[PDB]
């Protein structure tokens, strides 16, 4: 029954609003949904992987960042927040390449400054374990 | 620090 409009932007919202909130069970629900309405909007799968990941369901948060992850490969955000929670669960080779694609795809683009340097951190992290 | 959304609209 996918002749539903956009009132796709009037849930995505809700559930934004609720996540800001703290409202991770209830903005998980509207997410949800949401992936079954549009399997191809990526602002949906990074919602509800979040909501997963703030409520330290790990292995369901990346289930949620590798499709978003298919439906958008360019998007640095999805191997970036995969990899803090492969770190999470003490993957640590794991994290590392998540976080060289992310930082791959975030190349020199101006506005991941302030994501580059978690990366960077982590990265230095897991290179010292290494020793 | 959870991480950070698409902003709406």
């Amino acid at each position: 029954n996918e002749i539903s409009s956009d009132t796709l932007e009037q849930l995505y919202s809700l559930a934004f609003n609720q996540y800001q909130s703290g409202k991770y069970e209830d903005a998980h629900k509207v997410f949800q949904a949401l992936c079954v309405l549009d399997h191809y909007d990526s602002r949906f799968f990074l919602g509800l992987g979040a909501c997963r990941q703030a409520m330290g369901q790990y292995d369901l948060a990346i289930h949620s960042y590798s499709y978003g992850a298919v439906m958008d490969i360019k998007e640095p955000r999805f191997p970036f927040h995969a990899a803090e929670c492969l770190l999470q669960k003490g993957e640590l080779a794991e994290a590392e390449s998540g976080l060289f694609l992310a930082q791959e795809l975030i190349a020199n683009k101006p506005e991941f400054k302030e994501l580059s340097t978690r990366v960077s951190s982590m990265l230095e992290a897991i290179k010292l374990k290494k020793e | 620090q959870v991480p950070e959304l698409i902003k709406p609209s």
